[PDB]
């Protein structure tokens, strides 16, 4: 396998293949910062070459982080269907990137062909896609769950409704619940980033959200989205159980940095199974981001893109119900404007899509951030059309607590009413019954969530 | 001019108008199932449903067929039975039929070797015509295999109303440590001649479990032919004394 | 509970929960085998009437087998969802009954009651039942699978390609390949009972199912109904891998008979997803049967329908991707005749369907009992319409191995074009690129196995 | 012509056509106590053999009852279309069975081809037809008529209201009518089985029945079956006509023994054109079913099956808007058991749509012969997927008068949710103005007769 190519007479060599996979990478400060970077545009266009030129083989057996040291890379290996990889072992990656791309290619194709790759292989074609190829190939990979409603059909959009208070007041909680509802978000999940960390709070918050599901018959599902091992014991304990929720980074000692060890996922999956009240097969929800792992010291000279793909790789062994990216969620000095968050927005779903889970995307930026609120009106509508499975929702996506700035429930219903989509079928139909959606669109008497009163 | 029963009438090509009729006619002799009758829309022809009908007019017919007393006698055989008394009963209560009556279980130890090697034992089972057809192919040629060389080669004898379990039985009476049964196998719609073998390695009544058996099916004319399955089960017996076990715990 | 009840003033008392279950059984000739029958058609309605007053609690309470004892008893009440049972826990099996039949309970109320649910309860309400309430309920129940076809889809309607031999002759077993095919017969799987057990002839079936799947690029899938130890040795030494399959009964001296380790079911998936040859999520495949837990010994005085009932609660824990009863497979001594294997037929499927698991059923019979063919042309339909999700298939029903006589492959495409339903999708598309099928239903060329050369 | 065959080397003779058609029929009790009936299954098979081999003239030259004794006969025969017989008078009646089943004949095809046969000839037929063949090949021979509601249309499914009380007490009467129309029963008839024979009883039966049609305007005709030359002078007399009825045997003195002669028939006729308030062109009904000429020792050695037949050759002379077979009506010495019941049934709809009426059947048993109501949900479904016209409806099927089970008025709205069938578009169009029926689905407030209170 070479490592080296001949760009306009000037030879261009590379160390390893985890080099290779981080100059390739479109220009983030994050690979920057992490020495990864490329020098130049040339030496950039270079290594997606080199990357390009290389099999599937080159990088499957090359993970960034060695399986006798790291339990991710143990569970991406260890998940891969030997038969699927073996038939394409020996493509380079710029002929998965045009299979993946053809229009001769159906999802049932790659569905098989998704199981003979690695996270790091996922994250190789994702570098040598131009932004529309990261679009249009997500939106012939659907993936398909469900929970209480169904997620991912091809035509639907749906969305969760973030209701975050300052001090997890109970009030303050239930007004964003009523206003987003009134606009038709909540078909994700109805989703609580506590300010504590304590059981007695989430049960306090999960009574809050499952009064008003219980009351409306909602289809729908709750969730407070705290340590795996408070969720867990809350549940446990007699709250109600709809989503278990889990931040998880791409590497072993990221784990650790969360204090997550898989057991506690394993754990949550078993927990769900005998306590939470969800219908479908599909309950646990994962979040995951660029540069958490450089954050964590946990990247090991890989790039954020390879290391986020790792994430996915991870998230698809416990066939979870919702995954999504917070693509601008921490700062500038992992993404610093809106070139790098919509470039990366584009990356993280197609990356996600390709490794089969139910990719979402919190479509959001930080203050401190070179960017605005048209960044994230630009960046759902994108990933509206490549098919991204959920965004998130917040009175003008405005968090109280969190301070960032994520996406509205007016942006949800713009963008189905632009593209003519429509929430998950039982979503649809319930909101159809409380008369607040007709035909995909709000009614006159919607957007008011004196509606519920 | 038409006998439903003939080769002819087994050698049937309904494929109306066919991409390839010889192909067909290759098809139709690689099997012995009914393919390549045709259709009527959807369903099938008439003459292939009068076969299928005729065939199972035969085929409930050798369902309670016996074979005589005096065909075993005629082959210089003791006869002993299960607690069924006759053939419909056997039908109905299979938990008789893997037991020997009273004077079954003193017949055994009365009349043959004690402590064999191997026990041959044969039972009309679910088909008498499995039994008469194979026989004078199968067990005189297996007889000679296994007392070459091995072996304390039990006496044989028949076992009307016989179940595959009773085995269980028969392995302890006598003590062998390794048990042979040829058994009929329920008929089949164009046959009812498949012979079966079950064999277990000193088996138990208390302890012995389905899966300890090794199974040889379809010993017949179209299927494993009498001689060469004579000459398999022997080398099978021959195994399961090396390596003490049978079955499924066989390597 | 009581266990007892006045019938014109007569008093009916039954020992125990095992007995009342027995006795509520419609006549069959197994439990009077199984001496677990009621002596009177009024003894019979007596355990009916007591049966329905019963709650949840009562039935998830006692099975027939003690949790202590049994590792399939462990593995039906390890997985029930307890906030699921706690709701219906003290309903009546009458109320239970009432709700599945319920037009106002859709699937997705069913989808989350059904976790709730043991196998004991299972065949509680199948037993005050009547023909056409099995047939109904489990219509209103589709269990929907995915290989590289999916099954199950309400309006579809799929077919085993079943090609045994005598010898396992492979010009023979290809011969009856091309036959199937010729009908549309083979979306749900083409499966070989094998007359031997050995690896050696098992990869050789496998290579001339599979050989016949690369040449014409079929979506389906190859099984080689062995132990599933010998298939799970084949699949390790290099043969396709497609299903894996293995026979099942519902209790742990039933799995001991067949030779069979609940592990042996765990490490199929396993090699399945390390092996084989499926786009979608379901590899496994089980087959059922009343009478079966009582041939071993190993039902302990509880009837064949409630021994039958746990084959499903045990499969839906390794989640397959098809089911089936081989409903007559065995002999008069279980299931008698015409009546009687109707009855079973619609219990069978109706039990699986309520289990949540991809319920088929193999409409068959022996020739020492009182049947003939006209018996499965009345249970094929009476199935299709109930939603059946598959039947079996070969030349006119006629197995010249297995000696029993099964549903032709004309019987699957007269249920498809008689009640208008199609093939699995990916498999129809193919049948009409091969020019088999348009709209539904077989071509004039379709029927001719020369087809393929 | 043969009259004989070489099966197994043993050759089988036999004396006529007449014993030809009986020796091949399934076994039932009815062709035992007949003497008519095959020595066992070989001679049965024979003897279809040698039918399936015979010509349409060998059978259409060979009437069961000879032309110049039989009025019957006459009639059938002289009713041939000659052009139509002379086309196929040469094909066997393997090749007609064929024809018949080809997916290549279409609805107009078997039209004229129908006009050609004789009663017999489609008795034959029907002989050598699996079940599976009774009910495909019926199916794609639909038969339409129309009077106040159109019957027989492909998707729909229709069905009579059966009201009888045991003293034609008109609140019972009236109380049945309106549980029925509470599921959607009555589009074909609300026919009354009268406990007397008086004029002035009937016109009580019928102005009580349309007191009901006329004030919620029902889309729909009234009939008390009485003896046809009552119902004649009590319309002739000013009771409301809708539907005339009679009961009608496959011979001269088969009628006689009812009371019946043709020119009775011609009267009804023209009693309906003068009289009845019949939107449509078909207002006349007749009942059948196996063994009413072995009763009135009225078969001349012919067979219950093709004296059945003789029954709609003469019913399609009047072309009347419905024809059933009431098919377990009269008890075990002619059909003993649920196999016989179904097999006849299937035979009997099959039969009357080769002759072109409008054939519904009774799925129905008695308490003296071995069914039960398992056997009616059984038989409705098969029949429904054969597209039989309509069935009974009663209370669960009680018959409180008649003293047999029939069908009841949840078993048609069952057929009708499990099939996607319809009523009559005019009585489903009034069902939905009244609230009983959406989308061909009951509503919530169905199934209560109250309702129209
Ligand atoms: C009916 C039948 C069964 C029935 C037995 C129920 C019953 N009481 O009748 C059921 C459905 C349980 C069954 C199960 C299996 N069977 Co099976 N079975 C048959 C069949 C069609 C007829 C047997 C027969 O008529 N015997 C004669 C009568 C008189 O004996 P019996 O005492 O009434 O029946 C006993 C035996 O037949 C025995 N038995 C039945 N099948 C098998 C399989 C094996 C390997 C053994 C050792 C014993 C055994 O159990 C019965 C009760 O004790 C044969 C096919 C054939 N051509 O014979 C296959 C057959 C014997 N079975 C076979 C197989 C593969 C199996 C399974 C292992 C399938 C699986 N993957 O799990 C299982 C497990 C068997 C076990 N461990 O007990 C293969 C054997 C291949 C071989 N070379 O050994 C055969 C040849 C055909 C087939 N592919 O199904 N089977
Ligand atoms: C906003 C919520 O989303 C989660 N979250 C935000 N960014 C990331 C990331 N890169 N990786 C994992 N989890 C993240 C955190 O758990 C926080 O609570
Ligand atoms: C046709 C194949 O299906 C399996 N089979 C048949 N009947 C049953 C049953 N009741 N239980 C389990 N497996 C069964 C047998 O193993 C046979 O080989
Ligand atoms: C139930 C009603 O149906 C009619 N009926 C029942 N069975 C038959 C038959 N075989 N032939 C003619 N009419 C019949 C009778 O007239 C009775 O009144």
């Amino acid at each position: 396998m070479k490592l080296k190519t001949t760009l306009f007479g000037n030879v261009y060599q590379f160390k390893d293949v985890k080099e290779v996979l981080a100059k390739a990478n479109e220009l983030r400060s994050g690979d920057v910062l992490a020495g990864v970077a490329a020098a130049s545009s040339q030496e950039r266009v270079a290594a997606k070459q080199v990357l390009s030129e290389m099999t599937v083989a080159d990088i499957r057996n090359n993970p960034v982080i060695a399986y006798e040291d790291d339990c991710v890379t143990r569970l991406i290996q260890d998940d891969v269907n030997e038969t699927a990889y073996n038939q394409i072992k020996n493509w380079s990656i710029s002929e998965l990137r045009e299979y993946v791309l053809s229009d001769e290619t159906s999802v049932d194709d790659i569905a098989f062909t998704r199981k003979g790759l690695t996270s790091e292989v996922v994250a190789a074609v994702a570098k040598i896609c131009s932004n529309a190829d990261l679009i249009y190939g997500a939106k012939k990979m659907p993936v398909i769950k469900k929970a209480n409603t169904t997620i991912g059909i091809p035509g639907t959009f749906s969305a969760r409704l973030q209701p975050n208070d300052t001090r997890d007041d109970v009030q303050s909680i239930a007004a964003q619940i009523y206003e987003g509802l009134s606009f038709g978000v909540g078909d994700a999940v109805i989703g609580v980033n506590p300010v504590t960390d304590d059981v007695e709070n989430l049960s306090r918050v999960l009574d809050t959200i499952y009064g008003v599901i219980d009351k409306f018959n909602i289809p729908t599902q709750g969730c407070v989205l705290a340590h795996v091992t408070t969720q867990i014991e809350a549940i446990r304990r007699g709250a109600p159980g709809g989503l278990i929720f889990q931040s998880i980074c791409g590497s072993e000692k990221g784990l650790k940095e969360f204090g997550v060890e898989l057991a506690m996922l394993d754990e949550a999956r078993a927990v769900g199974a005998e306590f939470n009240r969800i219908a479908g097969e599909n309950c646990l929800y994962f979040e995951t981001g660029q540069g958490s792992a450089l954050s964590a010291g946990a990247n090991f000279g890989a790039d954020q893109v390879t290391m986020e793909a790792r994430n996915y790789g991870l998230a698809r062994h416990y066939d979870p119900f919702i995954v999504n990216t917070v693509v601008g969620f921490i700062g500038p000095e992992y993404l610093y404007n809106d070139r790098q968050i919509i470039r990366a927005g584009l990356e993280d779903h197609f990356m996600g899509k390709l490794s089969g889970i139910s990719m979402g995307c919190d479509c959001c930026y930080t203050n401190h951030a070179d960017a605005d609120q048209n960044l994230n009106e630009n960046l759902m509508i994108l990933l509206a059309t490549a098919g991204c499975n959920y965004i998130m929702g917040m009175p003008l996506g405005d968090d109280i607590m969190l301070n960032y700035q994520t996406t509205a429930f007016h942006d949800t219903a713009t963008v189905r009413q632009l593209l003519n989509l429509r929430p998950s079928p039982e979503f649809e139909r319930w909101l159809e019954s409380m008369g607040i959606m007709a035909n995909g669109r709000l009614t006159k008497r919607a957007g008011d969530p004196s509606l519920f009163f | 001019a038409l006998d439903l029963g003939s080769a002819e009438a087994k050698a049937w090509i309904g494929v109306e108008n066919p991409h390839r009729a010889d192909v067909l006619t290759e098809l139709r002799r690689s099997t012995v199932a009914r393919v390549c009758t045709g259709r009527a829309g959807p369903r099938p022809r008439t003459q292939a449903l009068l076969r299928f009908l005729a065939d199972h007019s035969r085929s409930k017919d050798t369902v309670l067929k016996e074979v005589p007393e005096e065909w075993v006698k005629a082959q210089g055989l003791l006869e002993v039975r299960s607690e069924i008394s006759d053939k419909n009963l056997y039908l109905t209560r299979p938990d008789m039929g893997r037991r020997l009556c009273a004077e079954a279980v003193e017949a055994l130890k009365a009349q043959c070797v004690a402590n064999p090697d191997v026990q041959v034992v044969i039972s009309d089972g679910l088909s008498t015509d499995a039994i008469t057809v194979n026989y004078e192919e199968i067990l005189p040629p297996l007889m000679a295999g296994l007392k070459q060389a091995g072996l304390k080669v039990g006496t044989p004898f028949f076992v009307r109303y016989g179940r595959v379990k009773i085995e269980d039985q028969i392995g302890e009476i006598l003590g062998a440590k390794v048990v042979i049964l040829l058994v009929g196998e329920r008929p089949g719609l164009g046959q009812s001649e498949s012979l079966s073998c079950y064999a277990v390695y000193s088996p138990r009544m208390a302890t012995t479990v389905e899966a300890d058996r090794t199974c040889i099916s379809n010993i017949h004319q179209g299927g494993t032919p009498p001689v060469e399955a004579a000459a398999v089960i022997v080398d099978l017996a021959k195994r399961m004394l090396e390596q003490k076990a049978s079955g499924i715990n066989m390597t």
